[PDB]
């Protein structure tokens, strides 16, 4: 629920082996990234970290925030928040993405490399309709509730 | 170390900056000193 | 680096134009202190004593005493980091729009970047001094669409726990309505210790034009503002009491003290506009560049301000 | 829900009055406290704070702790509780108490009994009487100045 | 009349003094936010299509391709800026997402917003969605604070 773990660790890290240590829930961004991309950022309203954003309205007096949603009103998606200041950077449908993102936990088991994702109601990729997003991995589990993937995001579909 | 020093040589982006964070409390310090508020 | 760089070159030449910040009229020399910090907070501590019951007779023999407990409050100041991105000409591209009585293309709205920087700077330290009065961030003349602020970031016209009076939209015109709220709200200030202060009042102008009638079978010699400047001068121990007058207010009266001990204003030391070093090029003469700003840094004791609203129907 | 309120206070206190200044959540301990009173302190089992609390057992593994709640299971009266060893400060039933306690969401003199939430509440078998008025310090908690004294009889 | 700069002179200064509300004016090109990593192409420009969506026009074939005012499913991009000297309209591909003012047909944020025949944005294919209520700076002109994310049904 946070992108660093709220309770301190009391361990220390083996800094020895080099190969399945990036499936953490802090690593930001994507893995390949481009130095020709637009990035945003906005309001955040609730944690829409690793998750599909859309804009959120309000009475009119404060200005427009991005909270975690898909759908027919999928906006972009949340790739890092700055918990300070309560900033989400946004990457627009728009512009291509390759990282992991949140999935639904339900039938995670099903999801295999080459399936094709579409975002829920609460910005977590689901199996399949309007979102070319593709599965490049299986599902890492986390956490007894949060699973995430690899997945790339290259805008939407008729 | 402030703009208004025109012995002043900025080296780099980061002096020149703080010369600029000087500067500008040089001329509040100025400004108050100046100041005559109206009373009455 | 000025051989180097032109812009920073431009920029040091430049700066002398900009006039001050009319918030420096608010606050007294020593109220004002800077500090080194560009994003993030400050915290401090304050220690308070109370009294939870009546005290205990010391008469034969006693066990159970009265006590007197403590209590502890942290105060936190956030502090924000924004910018501002404007396009301008290219350096070498000015010959070539230079004109007989003008630099630029006025067909295009197209400056050079001297001019851009000056007239950029000046807009946002008029919008620095709207959020230090005021409280909030918004472009808009209705004041909505308010950026989203971080909490403990506040006015002088927002600040909490500060004694508020309105006036009723009936007596919007009738200046005794009005002065007798004020009186309300001056009874209620708790200065306590300090109280032989300098004391600042800030009025909009609507209210200002009010005040210089004569006082009311009007009276000789007295003005409803020297009335007012003698009122005030009742609880700082006859001290100097100033009238500004700011057109950002409306229909709004502010007075509070000018001692640092109870409102003390710690700016960043890089709240006032400054150049970015990041210039975007390209092979048209068209560049941009970034100024940044820091907000935040007020702080006051609670009831210590009074804030008049003078409702208009 | 917190001793201490987590969020910080944007402005400094006003501290030239001396009246009326005790109405607050973080008062720990008592008005009339005697140097003869007996204190312990317990494992906590939730926010017993200000609270009626009780013994709670769990599977043997680890030791007993308290938790708020009344009835026929009052053991204490929880008056204070460390946030970082999560010790709840316990004057037992059997020594008398008055202080500033949850009240249920009054006046002086009314007969008072903890319920299933360690809450007071008004009127059985707990000899409790409230002193004052419900102060409301949130639009959910409420606080009463309140003397207990032992346990009545049924 | 609907050029961009107006061509009659002002008979008075403007007074500089107020910060508030002085954006909302057809001379503001561009958007309102803008990234230094955005794709803008100029084209010739066939009418005057600025602050509209346009449309790939062809000829016969002795002339280049130029750009006019549309919409609907034959929507190429939008015009953001033009050069009356040289008729050259800058346009920002459907692909790349904009934000600023748009001209509106003659309305809550929120609302969803597809363009028409004739490049003026209308209520409800979806191609960008509403910021701010219309503004009217004409009897006829009404622009719109609007953010396009390309092409949805």
């Amino acid at each position: 629920l946070m992108k660093n773990p709220q309770q301190d660790s009391g361990l220390l890290s083996n800094s020895i082996d080099f190969r399945d240590q990036n499936l953490i829930f802090s690593n930001s961004g994507g893995v390949c990234t481009s130095s020709k991309d637009k990035i945003e950022n906005y309001p955040a309203k609730g944690y829409p970290y690793k998750r599909g954003v859309k804009l959120s309205f309000g009475d009119g007096t404060t200005e427009l925030e991005v909270e975690a949603g898909g759908g027919d009103d999928l906006y972009g998606v949340c790739s890092d928040i700055d918990e300070f200041s309560g900033m989400a950077t946004v990457i627009p449908i728009t512009n291509n993405f390759t990282g992991y993102l949140t999935l639904k936990k339900d039938g995670q088991n099903g999801v295999n490399p080459g399936d094709k994702l579409n975002f829920n109601q609460h910005g977590e990729l689901e199996k399949v309709k309007s979102v070319n997003a593709i599965a490049l991995s299986k599902a890492h589990k986390l956490t007894e509730d949060l699973f995430i993937v690899l997945a790339s995001v290259f805008g939407n579909r008729a | 170390a402030s703009l208004l020093d025109s012995n002043f040589v900025p080296i780099n982006f980061t002096e020149f900056v703080q010369a600029i964070s000087n500067t500008y409390k040089q001329r509040r310090i100025q400004f108050y000193e100046n100041l005559k508020r109206h009373k009455r | 680096l000025f051989d180097e760089n032109y812009y920073a070159k431009a920029v040091a030449n430049i700066i002398g134009e900009v006039k001050d910040p009319i918030m420096y009229k608010w606050f007294s020399p020593d109220q004002i202190e800077d500090v080194d910090l560009q994003m993030g907070y400050q915290k401090t501590v304050k220690w308070d004593a109370f009294l939870n019951a009546n005290p205990t007779t010391i008469a034969n023999e006693v066990n159970t005493i009265s006590t007197i407990g403590f209590s502890s409050e942290v105060v936190r100041l956030n502090y924000l980091k924004l910018q501002y991105k404007f396009r301008h000409l290219k350096q070498t591209s000015e010959k070539f729009y230079t004109s007989d009585s003008y630099i630029g293309d006025i067909n295009n709205n197209l400056l050079p970047f001297a001019q851009a920087y000056k007239l950029a700077s000046s807009e946002i330290i008029k919008l620095i001094n709207h959020f230090v009065l005021t409280g909030t961030v918004s472009i808009q003349k209705d004041g909505k669409n308010q950026k989203r602020l971080l909490p403990n970031m506040y006015g002088l016209l927002n600040m909490p726990e500060q004694i508020k009076e309105e006036v009723a939209s009936g007596d919007k015109d009738k200046m005794d309505k009005i002065f007798e709220k004020i009186e309300a709200g001056l009874s209620k200030l708790e200065l306590g210790d300090e109280f032989s202060t300098p004391m600042m009042v800030i009025v909009d102008p609507a209210t200002s034009l009010k005040l210089v009638k004569p006082y009311a079978a009007a009276s000789s010699c007295e003005k409803w503002e020297d009335v007012l400047i003698q009122t005030i001068k009742a609880i700082n121990n006859r001290e100097d009491v100033y009238i500004e007058t700011s057109n950002l207010l409306k229909h709004k009266i502010l007075i509070y003290p000018l001692n640092s001990e109870l409102i003390k204003f710690k700016p960043s030391k890089y709240m006032l506009p400054t150049p970015n070093e990041q210039v975007d090029k390209d092979s048209t003469d068209v560049a941009h560049s970034y100024i940044d700003f820091v907000l935040g840094g007020l702080l006051a004791t609670r009831k210590t301000i009074l804030q008049v609203n003078i409702k208009q129907s």
